[PDB]
RNA sequence: GUGAAAUUCUUGGAUUUAUUGAAGACUAACUACUGCGAAAGCAUUUGCCAAGGACGUUUUCAUUAAUCAAGAACGAAAGUUAGGGGAUCGAAGAUGAUCAGAUACCGUCGUAGUCUUAACCAUAAACUAUGCCGACUAGGGAUCGGGUGGUGUUUUUUUAAUGACCCACUCGGCACCUUACGAGAAAUCAAAGUCUUUGGGUUCUGGGGGAGUAUGGUCGCAAGGCUAAAAAAGGAAUUGA
RNA sequence: AUUUGGACAAACUUGGUCAUUUGAGGAACUAAUUCCGUAGGUGAACCUGCGGAAGGAUCAUUAAA
């Protein structure tokens, strides 16, 4: 693993976590437990999750003897397949490979928390901070900028770890938008995949690919089948007649000749509304 | 261990014949060499620091005779072995029996309840001391 | 006098086929596989697999009555490796010890004149 | 019922064949009972077994593999070991069968396999109890099956570019566990 | 794997019982070579059944056997050469065969190719007087002289192109003047490479000149009379 | 199919054998311290179209030249737009196994791409990490192209080519081996040399690393604007009292 | 097709019934590699696709009969 070597950046994490004494905190990756004893001093309830039984025994032996062990709780096992209770603050120091699905689970969590202080790679932090018009704008960037508001906190050097890793790290803050904007996550996901299979081409060409037209043909066909009407007959392929349909929606929207790396959230919302109005559903 | 980047001085047939055939022989020969050198050194030092005449210690196949025999040569090895070291007593094999060090054997079924209790208490205080 | 069959020995990299056909390759007398002789998944590419394979194939071939065999070994060919493996050499030794009259040995490995890309990538296929 | 095999010899390995021929035919004629001719007009060696003088059937194939190993360029005592045992195998593969390399990089790859004065090569030899021969591109490994497998793993990692220090550490680890077993 | 820990798949749900008795219902047929070769009788092949005389006829008409000229002619010095024949007519457990193609062996080709000489390849297509559209590949290596002190013996591209011209003309002329049986009789005792060498002794001194490959490409109208003639009638036994 | 298995597909018989047919790529070994091109680059045959080096020349004009901003041409791979077919491999992506060990972290399918036409894009460790033109200063053999001479062997002879090897000389290349009466911090350098301090002609350029700090010198980016919880041996214990 | 009267009457509510299984007290008993250009990435202590570089450690055999 990797051991943290800066209680001053631990102070920074807590002070920007901005804890209220009525909260419960989901702490992922306690490690040796400096953050654990700090938020045990700060908040009302602490739920520390862990996959490593050796570090879990280390933390419980460091903490056994305090009066705040009545508030401390440690849950062992992988939390991506087990149940996680309600928490108001979420603080995470895990290796980032589980942290990206952690971000998506924390977004899709019922009654989502108020704020989350996470550690990430520098690249991954810039990926979350990627605004439209920037070269790092991607599918995950648009998803997090849709479902939440993210803001950078600080940058951590690779020399501030024992042993030092190869990728520079950062600490970021995620705030889920309450309430959730009532858009279908699956439809938004399908549209984002189709537009971001190549982020600098034209959206018209991204639809001009073949298998995307196969998927949209099957979707519109089953949509018209559950609505119980029939198409008009095509002289060639059904993929080609629904391609003509997407041509119509693209030349009424006038976004078909635009850059996917520059189209922001509002343009995607207008386009998916146009698809929902014409009868196209990506899921 | 450490590998040798030099060419192996034996072929595949030789290394497999070797595997087809004291921790190490070179180590044992090193022990012999250092022991004889130390014997020569202690001989020289006793020559220098002693008062009375001391001779040279020693000089450094076939059926051999050992002249000095550390037994009266009509004492069999089993007769030299003590009756304690060829059969001790221990905890018996079956879990239905307890066998103490004084030779008695007690089944777990023909006992009484207070006897079972005192045996448990004795084993408990023995375990607590250990 | 004797009668000749063609023993095509495909020594794959993780398998071994010992397929005996007649002349012209139309009628197949017998065919086995390394795993099918020895029930594992490591040992489907073993000299022991090849030995059991060639022994039972020589049994079936002598049952039909073919005394002599020309033998055509083969590697996997293609853009992969082009040399017959230890499984193939083991199968050949096992046939010679099983006692079919070996007539003539060939190595018909399909060598691409100018091959396409191979499965690896720019960094290298294995390990 | 006599039975015959033939086997070619390339000229660069025909000079050592003439040079050390007198230590090749005595095991073939004395312990294998195998009549040997050499056609210098076709640059080939012919092994014919006699119907009555020989005993074992596999003797002919063992002798053919013996001459084949010496032809591919192994040392005489090592090919004698191939004759002596019954489960020695020879494996061959190429640098373009691992990763396509273009010229100067291929030269440096063979340089990394060989090592300074054959150090890395003899390290692989002594570790996995095998014999390695590097031709122009084709490489040849002689030994037991699992041994040549592990040697192939180490060589392929060397081709892909693992430095000799790292691959030497892995050699001494696999040699430690192989000595323990 | 037939192990008990081999995880079952869709696979072996419904099998069949091994009762086909295949090498009792199958039948052996002897093939025979054209009269141009010395030892014609070679091997026996397997016909699937005899209920279908149509089946026997069609399978044996499709048969394409392959042999080597050493075993076909008794002289083991033709070890590297190899021919393919195809069977076209049957008569009572005996098959009449004709020529189909030729090849070397890959070990001979690899042993021919060396590292200090140039390789020259001629790749011609023709049609003999028997209307067999054919394709002939030949190779030739640029050897070094008896006085050569240079290491390599490379030929200039002009000499290469000139030798391709000469070899192409030689092959086309001889195999257009000849017929297919006459072509096989020319092809056996290596006379065509001798002619190529005798012609190109003045352009550049060569070695290992060989007609590497013959490939049939079209086949003319059938003639069982011509087959019987180039190979070299039968009554019953009054069953009752 | 991997180190190990598993998704996958196989009685309507897979993998394999034989005979073929189609498709689009690619041009193995031969392959060299060889060649061509201004560089990137260039390998099947044959034909066509133009172009070029070097040699040879008792041909021809007679300073027409060197270095040079602006601008122009060309510029690997990836990448964009619009067409084409799309076999192979395959950023993204979807999945199988997540088994200890990563010593020995993959497998299956596949969008874009790869390929081709027409236009953009103009960048690389695009390297001999070294402006160009001219001149002079060491020897040694090679190898490619051209030429001259001689000598034989292979060759062939009123037929359409008279080439191959040898040796000597010779230009012009790709390079190499020894060394400098030279240079230098030294590695090294036939140029990074041209007798101690300096002039053959000419375009461009200059006056180390991390750290700590101030920023008006500058470019960018944010959030919320109804929403709240209140001390424990009152232990441990198949190990105790 | 439809219709009359009975009995069986599934199933459901409201329960009554007995039967059989299934929360923490007390009360017992037993047992004890480095990089460059480019393109891209959501199980991202980095990875991948394409083309390049060494600024990355060369042993053995090799004229002819």
């Amino acid at each position: 693993q990797h051991i943290l070597k800066n209680p001053l950046v631990a102070q920074g994490i807590v002070d920007k976590a901005q804890i209220r004494p009525s909260d419960v905190v989901l702490e992922v990756g306690p490690g040796t437990g400096n953050l654990t004893v700090r938020i045990l001093e700060q908040a009302k309830n602490v739920v520390a999750v862990e996959m490593d039984p050796r570090m879990a025994a280390e933390l419980t032996k460091r903490v056994r003897g305090t009066p705040v062990e009545k508030k401390l709780e440690i849950m062992l096992g992988d939390f991506m397949k087990t149940e996680l209770p309600y928490f108001d603050i979420c603080i995470s120091n895990t290796p980032y490979q589980i942290s990206s699905p952690l971000v998506f689970k924390l977004i899709n969590q019922p009654r989502p928390p108020r704020v989350s202080i996470l550690m990430f790679q520098r690249e991954f932090a810039l990926r979350l901070l990627a605004r439209p018009g920037d070269s790092l704008y991607c599918r995950l960037s648009a998803n997090v900028q849709m479902w939440a508001n993210v803001t950078h906190i600080m940058k951590v050097g690779k020399n501030n770890f024992r042993p030092p890793p190869q990728v520079e790290s950062s600490v970021v803050r995620l705030e889920i938008k309450n309430p959730r904007p009532q858009v279908d996550y699956n439809e938004w996901d399908g549209l984002l995949r189709i537009v971001f299979v190549r982020k600098n081409r034209t959206i018209s060409a991204g639809f001009k690919s073949t298998t995307v037209m196969d998927i949209l043909e099957k979707n519109y066909k089953t949509f018209l089948a559950m609505n119980n009407e029939m198409v008009d007959d095509t002289k060639g392929s059904m993929h080609d007649v629904v391609k003509e349909k997407i041509d119509t929606v693209l030349k009424e929207t006038d976004l078909g000749d635009k850059r996917a790396g520059k189209c922001d959230q509002n343009d995607f919302l207008r386009l998916l509304y146009a698809f929902h109005q014409v009868g196209i559903h990506f899921s | 261990f450490e590998l040798s980047d030099v060419k192996s001085s034996k072929s595949l047939a030789e290394i497999y014949e070797d595997d087809y055939t004291a921790l190490s022989e070179e180590l044992q020969k090193a022990h012999s060499e250092i022991s004889e050198l130390y014997a020569n050194l202690v001989y020289k030092l006793d020559v220098l620091s002693s008062v009375h005449f001391v001779p040279k210690p020693a000089s450094t196949e076939t059926p051999t005779i050992s002249m000095e025999d550390a037994q009266p040569l009509y004492m069999s090895n089993a007769s030299s072995l003590a009756p304690q070291e060829i059969y001790n007593v221990g905890k018996a094999e079956k879990d239905g029996e307890i066998r103490l060090k004084n030779g008695v054997a007690m089944s777990k079924e023909e006992l009484t309840r207070e006897d079972k209790n005192r045996l448990r208490r004795a084993l408990k205080r023995k375990r607590s001391k250990a | 006098s004797q009668v000749f069959g063609v023993a095509r020995i495909y020594a794959s990299f993780n398998d071994t086929f010992v397929h005996v056909t007649d002349l012209s390759g139309k009628e197949t007398i017998a065919r086995v596989t390394g795993g099918m002789k020895v029930k594992a998944d490591r040992d489907e590419s073993s000299p022991y697999a090849a030995m059991l394979a060639a022994q039972d194939v020589a049994a079936k071939c002598k049952e039909v009555g073919i005394t002599a065999v020309h033998v055509k070994i083969r590697a996997t060919g293609g853009t992969r490796t082009k040399t017959p493996g230890p499984g193939g050499q083991a199968a050949l030794r096992a046939l010679a010890r099983s006692g079919l009259r070996i007539g003539r040995i060939e190595d018909v490995t399909p060598v691409p004149s100018d091959s396409t890309r191979k499965k690896g990538g720019r960094r290298g296929r294995r390990l | 019922k006599f039975e015959s095999r033939k086997i070619m010899v390339p000229p660069h390995r025909m000079t050592p064949l003439r040079n050390s021929w007198t230590k090749i035919y005595p095991p073939l004629v004395e312990h294998l009972k195998l009549q040997v001719r050499m056609n210098l007009k076709t640059k080939s060696v012919e092994l014919r077994t006699n119907p009555k003088f020989t005993t074992d059937p596999g003797a002919l194939q063992k002798g053919a593999d013996f001459i084949k190993a010496f032809t591919l360029g192994f040392d005489l005592d090592d090919s004698i070991a191939l004759l002596r045992l019954d489960d020695l195998y020879i494996e061959t593969f190429e640098v373009k069968d691992v990763k396509t390399l273009t010229g100067d990089h291929l030269s440096r790859a063979i340089g990394r396999i060989a090592g300074k004065d054959g150090k890395t090569k003899f390290a692989i030899e002594n570790a996995t109890r095998t014999r390695i021969v590097l031709a122009d591109s084709k490489i040849h490994i002689l030994g037991g099956f699992t041994h040549i497998r592990m040697a192939r793993e180490s060589v392929v990692s060397l081709i892909l570019g693992s430095p000799p220090g790292k691959v030497y550490g892995n050699l001494r680890t696999v040699a430690s566990r192989l000595k323990e077993r | 794997a037939v192990g008990k820990n081999k995880r079952l798949s869709k696979g072996k749900k419904g099998q069949k019982k091994r009762v086909v008795d295949p090498f009792t219902r199958k039948e052996w047929f002897d093939i025979k070579a054209p009269s141009t070769f010395e030892n014609r009788n070679v091997g026996k092949t397997l016909v699937n059944k005899s209920t279908g005389l149509k089946s026997a006829s069609d399978a044996l008409k499709g048969r394409v056997v392959e042999v080597c000229l050493a075993d076909l002619q008794g002289s083991e010095d033709h070890s590297f050469r190899k021919i393919k024949l195809r069977v076209d007519e049957v008569q009572g457990k005996n098959l009449l065969t004709n020529f189909h193609g030729m090849d070397f062996t890959t070990d001979k080709l690899r042993s021919m190719v060396r590292k200090w000489q140039t390789l020259i390849e001629a790749n011609v297509t023709v049609k003999t007087s028997d209307d067999y559209v054919l394709r002939i590949f030949a190779i030739a290596f640029t050897r070094k002289q008896a006085n050569q002190v240079k290491r390599h013996s490379y030929a200039q591209s002009s000499h290469i192109r000139a030798i391709r011209k000469v070899i192409s003309e030689i092959l086309t002329k001889e195999v257009q003047g000849s017929t297919l049986a006459q072509l096989t009789s020319k092809l056996i005792p290596e006379v065509i490479n001798k002619e190529i060498e005798n012609a190109t002794k003045d352009i550049f001194p060569l070695q290992n000149i060989h007609v590497r490959k013959v490939k049939l490409l079209k086949q003319p109208k059938f003639d069982v009379g011509a087959l019987m003639a180039l190979h070299g009638e039968e009554k019953g036994k009054k069953v009752t």
